[PDB]
C-alpha cells in the first residue's frame, strides 16, 4: 500500500563529479633558480677565501715556533 | 684498551644497522598510507632481532653446483669490510688516525665490490651471473666520477687527512661552495650502495634476487648487514665531507650529536628517494655516468684547480 521504494540518485542530480587532468605549475623561473645557487657560490667562495687566508698566516706563525724551536 | 674501542665501534654499528631495517620499513610504510611493524614489540622495536634470530636458526644450503671456498669467503669479505669502513671516521676523534683517509676509504670500497662479484659467480647460477655483471657495469659506470669528485671537493681542503674537515667548515658548510659537486656526489653514493634508483645488482623486479639468490641464513643476513653498514657510513661520509659541525675541543659530545643527525637524515633521505622513484636501467645509469655527469666533473675539476689560485685561497698543510 505504500510507495515504491529504490535505491534512486535525488532529486535534482548529483554534485559534479571531477575528472580531468590537475597539475598544477608551482614552480619558480629558471633564471631565479640559476641566480639563487650563483650567489649562493660566491658567498662560500668569499667566506673560504678570508678562511682559508687566516689558515695560511696560522701556519706560518707554527712554521716559525718550529724554526725558533729546532737549534 | 685499544679493543675496547674497536668494539664499542663495531657493536652499536651493527645494533644501528639492525634498528635500521626497522626505520626503512616504518618509513616505507607510512610513504605507501600503511604502518608497517608494530606488533613484534612496542612499535615494533622487537623486530629486528626476531628478524636476526629467525636468520642465523634456519638452515643455511650449500649449492651442488657452487665453488665452495669463494662462496663462503663473499659474505666474510663484505662484513669485515662494512665493518672496517669506520675506523678513519672522525666523530670528531678517528679510532685510526690516518694521513690519507679518504683514499683509503677508496680503495677498501674498490676491494668491497669483489664479495658481490665472487658470491655472484661462486654461486654457479644464471641470475647471480647476471647481478655480478651489472655490478662489473656499475662499478665502471661510477667510479672515475666518484674520485674526480673527491678530488675536486678536498682541493679545498688542502689535504686527504679526514680530520682536516671540520677545520675547513668551522665557518661555513663546504656545500654553499660545491654544491653541483655535492648533487653529482650524492647521486655517485646512491649508485655507489646499490640503492634505488640503481639496485641494479639485485635487481629483485628483474632478476628475483640477483646475486645473493642463492644465500640464505646466517651468510644471507651478513650481506643485508653489510650493506645497511655501507648506506650509514657513506652518508656519515657525505655529512663529513658537506656539512661541517661545529667542535668543541673541550666538549665533543656536541659534535657527535650534530653529526648523527646529519647522518641520519641523510639516510632518511636516501629512505624517501627509495620510496619514491622506479628503477633505472643499467645502461642508462652508465649513460648517465658517463655522458652527463663526467663533462661537468671535469669541468669542475678544473674549475676547482684555478679557483684558490685566482682567489689566493690555497690551503695550507702541503
Ligand atoms: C701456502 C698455501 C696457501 C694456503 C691457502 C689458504 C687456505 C685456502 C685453502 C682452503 C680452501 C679449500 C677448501 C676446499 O676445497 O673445500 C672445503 C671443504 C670441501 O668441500 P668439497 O665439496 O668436499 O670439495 C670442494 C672441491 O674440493 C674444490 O672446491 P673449490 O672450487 O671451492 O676449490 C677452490 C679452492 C681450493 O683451494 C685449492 O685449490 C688449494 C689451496 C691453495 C690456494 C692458494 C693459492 C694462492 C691464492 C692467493 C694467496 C692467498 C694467501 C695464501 C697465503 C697464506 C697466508 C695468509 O681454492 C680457493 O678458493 C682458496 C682461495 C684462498 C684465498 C682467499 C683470500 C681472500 C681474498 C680477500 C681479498 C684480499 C685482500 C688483499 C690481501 O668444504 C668446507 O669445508 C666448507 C668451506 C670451507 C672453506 C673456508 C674458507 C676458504 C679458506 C680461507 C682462505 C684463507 C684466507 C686467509
Ligand atoms: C617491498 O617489499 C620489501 C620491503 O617492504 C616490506 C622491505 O622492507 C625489504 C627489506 C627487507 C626487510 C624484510 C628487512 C629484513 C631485516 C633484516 C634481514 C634483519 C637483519 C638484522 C640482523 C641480521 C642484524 C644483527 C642483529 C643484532 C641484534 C645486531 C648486533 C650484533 C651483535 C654482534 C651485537 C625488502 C627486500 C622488500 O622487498
Ligand atoms: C663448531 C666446531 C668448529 C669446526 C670448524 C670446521 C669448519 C669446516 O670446515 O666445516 C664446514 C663448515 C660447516 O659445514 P658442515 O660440516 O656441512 O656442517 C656442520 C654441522 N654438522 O662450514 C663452515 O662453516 C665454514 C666457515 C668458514 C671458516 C672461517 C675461515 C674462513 C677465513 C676467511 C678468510 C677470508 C678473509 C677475507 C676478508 C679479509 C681481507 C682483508
Ligand atoms: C688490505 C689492504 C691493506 C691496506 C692497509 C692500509 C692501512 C693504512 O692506511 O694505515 C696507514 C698506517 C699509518 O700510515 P699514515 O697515514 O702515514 O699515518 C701514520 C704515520 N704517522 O700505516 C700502517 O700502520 C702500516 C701497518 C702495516 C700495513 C698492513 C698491511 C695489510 C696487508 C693485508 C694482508 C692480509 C693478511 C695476509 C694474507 C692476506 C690474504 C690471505
Amino acid at each position: 500500500a505504500s510507495k515504491v521504494k529504490q535505491d534512486m540518485p535525488p532529486p535534482g542530480g548529483y554534485g559534479p563529479i571531477d575528472y580531468k587532468r590537475n597539475l598544477p605549475r608551482r614552480g619558480l623561473s629558471g633564471y631565479s633558480m640559476f641566480a639563487v645557487g650563483i650567489g649562493t657560490l660566491l658567498f662560500g667562495y668569499w667566506s673560504m677565501m678570508k678562511w682559508n687566508r687566516e689558515r695560511r698566516r696560522l701556519q706560518i706563525e707554527d712554521f716559525e715556533a718550529r724554526i725558533a724551536l729546532m737549534p | 684498551m685499544f679493543m675496547i674501542n674497536i668494539l664499542s665501534l663495531i657493536i652499536p654499528i651493527l645494533l644501528a644497522v639492525a634498528f635500521l631495517t626497522l626505520v626503512e620499513r616504518k618509513v616505507l610504510g607510512y610513504m605507501q598510507l600503511r604502518k608497517g611493524p608494530n606488533v613484534v614489540g612496542p612499535y615494533g622495536l622487537l623486530q629486528p632481532i626476531a628478524d636476526a634470530l629467525k636468520l642465523f636458526t634456519k638452515e643455511p644450503l650449500r649449492p651442488a653446483t657452487s665453488s665452495i671456498s669463494m662462496f663462503i669467503i663473499a659474505p666474510i669479505l663484505a662484513l669485515s669490510l662494512a665493518l672496517t669502513m669506520w675506523v678513519p671516521l672522525p666523530m670528531p676523534y678517528p679510532l685510526i688516525n690516518m694521513n690519507l683517509g679518504v683514499l683509503f676509504m677508496l680503495a677498501m670500497s674498490s676491494l668491497a665490490v669483489y664479495s658481490i662479484l665472487w658470491s655472484g659467480w661462486a654461486s654457479n647460477s644464471k641470475y647471480a651471473l647476471i647481478g655480478a655483471l651489472r655490478a662489473v657495469a656499475q662499478t665502471i659506470s661510477y667510479e672515475v666520477t666518484l674520485a674526480i669528485i673527491l678530488l675536486s671537493v678536498l682541493l679545498m681542503n688542502g689535504s686527504y687527512t679526514l680530520s682536516t674537515l671540520i677545520t675547513t667548515q668551522e665557518h661555513i658548510w663546504m656545500i654553499f661552495t660545491s654544491w653541483p659537486l655535492a648533487m653529482m656526489w650524492f647521486i655517485s653514493t646512491l649508485a655507489e650502495t646499490n640503492r634505488a634508483p640503481f639496485d641494479l645488482t639485485e635487481g629483485e623486479s628483474e632478476l628475483v634476487s640477483g646475486f645473493n639468490v642463492e644465500y640464505a641464513a646466517g651468510p644471507f643476513a651478513m650481506f643485508f648487514m653489510a650493506e645497511y653498514a655501507n648506506i650509514i657510513m657513506m652518508n656519515a661520509f657525505t655529512a663529513i665531507l658537506f656539512l661541517g659541525a661545529s667542535h668543541d675541543p673541550h666538549t665533543p659530545e656536541l659534535y657527535t650529536i650534530n653529526f648523527v643527525l646529519k647522518t641520519l637524515a641523510l639516510t632518511i633521505t636516501f629512505l624517501w628517494i627509495r620510496a619514491s622513484y622506479p628503477r633505472f636501467r643499467y645502461d642508462q645509469l652508465m649513460h648517465l655516468l658517463w655522458k652527463s655527469f663526467l663533462p661537468l666533473t671535469l669541468a669542475l675539476c678544473m674549475w676547482h684547480i684555478s679557483l684558490p689560485i685566482m682567489t689566493a685561497s690555497i690551503p695550507p698543510q702541503s
